[PDB]
């Protein structure tokens, strides 16, 4: 009787745990995957949340301290180069008004050479001046019988 | 022993009067749920539907007019 | 493998016969099923307090087998209804795991071996052995003082009415004076349909009373039957059909006692 | 014996309800199928349905009352 | 026993009624629901339809025929 | 013999059981099937069904009232 | 015993022709069925119907033959 | 002769099994198509086949009671 | 008592014939609509059907010769 | 007469597997049909099915019990 | 009773030629029918419905053995 | 009288064939009728037919338990 | 077994199981619930937080093109005012020496021509002379030019 | 005509008496020394003599145009013909001969139990007209499908007809078919062949019991009511009679079709 | 006996049922085959006709090809002959042309010629008449021409 | 129905039917038959050469007509080609015959040198007029001219 039973019952384990073992195994290892996902996506729900907190933090220190430095430093650079650009041509303007010295030279040079400009008139013209005055009292009547006997 | 009349009279009466029962209940079932897929042919349906019920109920006339017989003399 | 179904070994006859009274020597009588009825309550007590003593997150291990059955259930009674699905709850799934543990103890070795008394002997030529049992001294019958505790008519019917009682009490509970409107309303025909529901509503648990005894009483009995015919390596199926309609059976009752609370309430 | 018309009584009525019993059931299952594909034609059909009822039921009776008549 | 013979006849009659009886409501309800779709088959399913009534009217008149000689000899 | 009664009534009601058992069955499927094809016709066909059921529980009864009466 | 030859005549003729009954009135209604749905394939299958259907007697007419041997 | 109670209760049981058994069978497998069909009925139609359920378990439950009587 | 055989006999051939023949029947008309459907597979309809005949009766020729032992031997 | 009981036994065994039996393939058979049209619903058509399944073997069990009772009481 | 053994031989193979038999019916009619639907799974047909067969075979065979056994003892 | 023994055996052997046998052909019908419009949900339906398988044949293991146990006491 | 005290008893049993249910039942029903709860009330929480962190991100280095903007803006005021300061002033620078210079001249002009008067006599000595050659002879005074070129000189 | 016919109470005036016709097997109708002749074979020699006749007949003129005769002996030719080439392809004119005789013949016979005078008419070995006499009465003329032997003959013929045509066909594959298969062909096999073996008995034992329900039948119903009762029951049975010898022939064919392929 | 009769009444009646509603449908059936046969009897007979028409017509319709070829022939040698003529009466006629042109152009030519040698005489004695003109007013002076050309002045 | 031997007669005459109707009427009914389908089956394939032999008609005609044009055409060309073959020689004879008639009457006309053998006539004569009577006042008594006028007019 007692034979019966014990005999029976270990070789239906053992067909049982040939056949109903994988897959019964395999669910609760689906399911507590599930559950190793799952458990620690409701830690995320909060985890993602204590994240993003720091996510903002992080975004917002890393941006705003950067932002403020590059923008002043390039202020900076743009603002040197503002008054340095203009006070640079300042200069190559005081260049072209050095021209107007160098001009003023050449007007210099216009009224020295009019040393003698205004002087022709005096000078180039005073020959027919010398014509009506020391040539018309000088007696040049041989030189006028010279050019006649010439003609 | 002399009962067995009655009991052959309720046996031809309510085994003649089974088959026919389910005949009927068949042809009704088949001949209402034609008419319900289509309306028009019904007087075509309907006369077959009582030619059918017609033989049923002669099979179960035969049974119980054989029983009456088997009940009188 | 087609030679060692030897039966030389064996019980002699084949043994039916309901719950045998115990002897109960002290006042208040107890029977056979009431002691392993009772010794399953501790195992269930045992196994809840175990999965409830370290109650945590990423259950594993028993706990996780525990929570994936229950939440199993929960997934199925809402299917029927929601509105009630946690309220019935406790009931429901303690009768099922009693019943499913009191269907696995009928396999336990020992079960009709064990009497508490209050080859050569076995006959040549003959399909079943014959060998005489301890108790067949005294005239004895070799009492079973292991049983099924739902192998005996007095625990079933105890499920049966407190799931009765307690469906009929929902019921009542949230619908005012509907019932006598659903009970030979005296409109038409609606009255005569009535006096069948409400008989049927009678005899529902009876019904299931009635089944589940049966149901265990007779695997109880043919798995005897089968291990007089041939000893060893003959009754593997039924033992596993057994072992499958017991669990089966164990959550019939809880689902067919939810569709009955449904079907009253609505 | 003696106990003979007592048989007979409960064949014939088993019996009747045996037979027209399933008729029943196929006629109305037929019936209610056949309205809930088409509403339209409801009253003809349950007419239909109920013609066939009689019929089954008049076999019934016939049963029923050869029943009565050994009781008696 | 004495009364054989009426319970014989009956049960002739009785059991040969069943089997006719549904499989006359199953051709006609099979015939009826076939001439729902298309009708422009009438004559040749009613000529089948009436070959299976012969078939099934023949079992039952065989049966019929069996009581007939056993309630008369 | 004695037990004649006993055996009449069992008969009746196990026949009376196999009967409407079938037919209420049949009602029953073939009216869920016409009710999830078409749930805008519900009330009229679980009416009909109704009313097919109470006919086949009917002559179940009559068969329960004839053993009833044989036993009595 | 006497007439008791009568009841196993009954019994063979009764059961001979519950079985083949039924079996023909499956065969034909399958065959007006396919027949309606496809006219044209009813040549093809007609043959098959006369088959079914003298396989079905065959079964009735081996219950009558030998209702007759046991008669006789 | 013995007692023909025995056999009573054994008819009586034995017809309650064969005609409520394929009562719920068919009435089973009706509310399955008619689920597969239409899951947004499924309430309506498990009530309806609980229902159903319920008449022809009370048909078996007769039988069974008054096998339990026969016997007793 | 001393008729038992003619009963045998005839319980045999009865018994073997309501069952075979709604099987043949069933197989004939599920034969008939699957050629209906589909005339392209009917070398395998055919044999399946054959095959499945073949069983059933003999399954029914089973009976027939146990009623034929019955009655002589 | 004497071995009345066995024959009890017998027939409310064998009645109990008749019924419950043809239940069970018709629950079965739907069920199938209805998870491979639909095999998304499964998880509750299985459970229908197993509900349905209780129901029908519940009878073929109570017969079974009685004719133990029967056959050992 | 001098006989008993014959009509126990003849009840046993009638009625597993009962059972059986519209199994097998049944069986060969869904094949056929899903061959019709499904020409290409013809071989998963096969096999199950053998599967099937011979799962339905199994109970005429226990009752042919039964009824052998009766016969010689 | 005396044979009535034999005649329970066969009957609770014969049954337990009716039942069963149409339940497998029925689940078996069910199944290929399935399995032929869902290749993939093989699977699936293969563990439901043979639950429902091994239910009826548990029902026949009952019919033939108590088949055997009134063929010898 | 058909008796009313141990079908009392039994019921008795079953009543206080029941009861007993409600304390044990509670406990896993809520170690299932509160897990579910606690986490949908943290998957909102992180919603919330991630969607915030996220516009803020970009709104920052929104605000860096800003600050950029600014620092372009006033790079520009920057540069043209203070270019268009010193434009003007050199202009005006080279407008205030333009003035210086042309004076200058004009001064050293009125200077040189009153002080050339050392220069009309001297060309009246040019002609007397350098015209001698022009006239006749290279005679400077030729037979009156003498005192003519006195007078031409007084002139 | 109307429904209210009065002529159905004949029997009082005309009773036919018990139905005496109830032989399962033949009678000897003519005296020989040599072998007995029933009452079945000469019905068969006179179906013989007629089916002759209407063949001689129909092919005295040979007509291209089918007319008359020639017209209906050509038309049930066709119909069978198209028949079994619908059936098989290539075995229609091999086979065609002995289906075409067999299905010809048993529908004369099955035609000719309807006949008058065949339950009456008789030689001397309410009461019949040889029971006056101290001689009993046999009848004349029993169908010839209702004797056994006849319906045996044609069932072995056409059983040795298969066989051949199947071992021809197919060598000795088909001679022990495929028992060596061992995997389905082990007890599939079997079970074909007992169904070969009892297909002759269950061929003839059809055409057997259907003509004998027939006869009986009629007498039966010439027992109850011998005016306009028998009938409805007359015309089934011309008709049933030319069923069974379709489907006998058709079977035949349809046997052989599936025993080659 | 009464089954003699009944049986013939009864034979009579189921006679005189199928000649009722059975002659018709036999006698209309065989009918109809009966055409169905004509009508390829017809159908034979008519294609035997066409094939022989057309076979006939075959050869009729090459018979006259023929003809039609040879008569098509013949007028391109009838036209052969005449078109070959008529070039040569057209190149004769011409050459003609040619003989009576060339006689009036040598004729023209001879007159030519005629003129030619007259303006050549003209020539020899209008230069021969210049050279002895300036002899022989080598001995007499020009001066009598020269006076004299003034004197017209 | 037992006795094998009336069986085996029956069977026997059963065969001996089968045989004589086969031989009866079954050979002739199936050869009407295979007759009357070989003459349907030959109508369409007669039909069918009733077609080739319209369309062979049609086609060979024109085919005979157009072998009888292009025969033609070909014969009149090479008539074309003698003739104008012909003509050209004729012409070109003609042509060559017209030159050597204007070359010999050429010749014929080259004569005139023969007629200027009068120039004693004419030549000197001329000369004396013209020298003295038209262009002076006709007093050429100068002499030795004479010598130069027939020195020159040769």
């Amino acid at each position: 009787l007692f034979i019966a039973q014990l005999i029976n019952f270990l070789l239906l384990i053992f067909i049982l745990r040939a056949l109903l073992y994988r897959p019964v195994m395999n669910l609760l290892n689906e399911r507590t995957r599930r559950i190793e996902e799952s458990v620690r996506d409701a830690e995320k729900v909060r985890e993602q949340l204590a994240n993003a907190r720091r996510d903002y933090e992080a975004e917002i220190a890393r941006a705003r301290q950067e932002a403020a430095k590059i923008v002043a430093q390039a202020q900076e650079r743009a603002k040197q180069q503002e008054a340095e650009i203009i006070a640079q041509a300042r200069r190559e303007a005081e260049r072209l008004k050095e021209e107007a010295r160098a001009q003023a030279e050449q007007e210099r040079i216009r009224m020295l050479s009019e040393a003698k400009s205004q002087i022709a008139d005096l000078v180039t013209l005073t020959a027919s001046r010398v014509l009506g005055a020391e040539l018309q009292a000088r007696g040049h009547d041989a030189l006028i019988a010279e050019s006649l006997a010439a003609l | 022993m002399e009962g067995l009349n009655l009991v052959a009279t309720a046996l031809a009466v309510g085994l003649g009067a089974i088959g026919p029962g389910v005949g009927i209940g068949i042809i009704v079932s088949g001949a209402v749920q034609a008419i319900g897929r289509n309306p028009e042919i019904e007087n075509r349906v309907v006369t077959y539907m009582f030619i059918g019920i017609a033989f049923t109920e002669a099979l179960a006339i035969f049974g119980l007019v054989i029983a009456f017989l088997i009940g009188f003399g | 493998i087609a030679s060692r179904f030897f039966l030389y070994t064996g019980p002699p006859h084949v043994e039916v016969a309901a719950e045998v009274i115990f002897d109960g020597i002290p006042g208040f009588p107890i029977t056979n099923s009431f002691v392993v009825a009772i010794i399953i309550d501790i195992f269930v007590i045992a196994l809840a307090v175990a999965a409830t003593r370290n109650l945590q997150m990423v259950p594993r291990g028993l706990q996780n087998v525990m929570e994936f059955i229950l939440e199993s259930l929960y997934n199925l009674f809402r299917n029927i209804n929601a509105k009630y699905v946690a309220t019935a709850f406790p009931l429901v799934a303690t009768i099922f795991l009693f019943v499913l543990f009191g269907n696995w103890f009928g396999l336990l070795p020992g079960v009709g071996s064990i009497g508490v008394c209050h080859p050569l002997s076995s006959v040549a030529a003959a399909e079943g052995e014959e060998i005489h049992d301890t108790c067949a001294a005294q005239g004895k019958k070799l009492v079973p003082l292991f049983r099924a505790p739902a192998a005996d008519l007095n625990f079933t019917f105890a499920i049966a009415v407190i799931s009765f009682v307690f469906i009929e009490y929902w019921g009542f509970r949230a619908l005012g004076p509907g019932y006598l409107k659903k009970f030979f309303n005296t409109n038409g025909i609606m009255s005569f349909v009535g006096i069948i529901e409400f008989i049927s509503e009678l005899v529902k648990p009876f019904a299931l009373a009635f089944r589940l005894f049966g149901n265990i009483f007779a695997g109880e009995v043919l798995l005897v039957v089968m291990a007089f015919l041939v000893p060893l390596l003959l009754p593997l199926p039924f033992y596993g059909f057994e072992v499958f309609v017991g669990f089966i059976q164990a959550l019939i009752f809880a689902l067919l006692t939810y569709a009955f609370l449904n079907i009253a309430v609505t």
